[PDB]
């Protein structure tokens, strides 16, 4: 299937943010990203079944 | 420069033809020190070329 809007939050908090964080090599110590900022993102800038 | 080793990446540019698009590529090449090269793909249909 595609992916639910809320479901994407649980995605990005685990399987997506850390990955890009490992691509740029950062840690939250220098690069924190809360869940609320992520829900705001998907709420505004990206409503697409793909991630 | 921060995360150690070099990585590749893709990009795109767009706008009117003859705007200076191609020129910035070689300018990049002068910036990054890597070899330059270009080639057309317009209108190509057969895949053997790629
Ligand atoms: N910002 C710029 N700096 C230098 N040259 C420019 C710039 N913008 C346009 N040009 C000029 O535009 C012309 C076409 O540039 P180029 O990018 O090589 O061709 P195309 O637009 O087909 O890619 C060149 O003669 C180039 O000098």
């Amino acid at each position: 299937s595609g992916y639910v809007a809320q479901e994407k939050l649980a995605i990005a908090e685990r399987y997506l943010v850390p990955q890009a964080r490992a691509l740029c090599g950062l840690d939250e110590s220098k690069a924190k990203l809360s869940s609320d900022v992520l829900t705001l993102l998907i709420k505004q800038y990206c409503r697409e079944s793909g991630v | 420069q921060l995360r150690g080793s070099t990585q590749g990446k893709i990009l795109c540019f767009y706008g009117p033809p003859g705007v200076g698009k191609t020129s910035i590529a070689r300018s990049i090449a002068r910036a990054l020190n890597r070899e330059y090269f270009r080639f057309s793909v317009g209108g190509m249909t057969d895949v053997a070329e790629i």
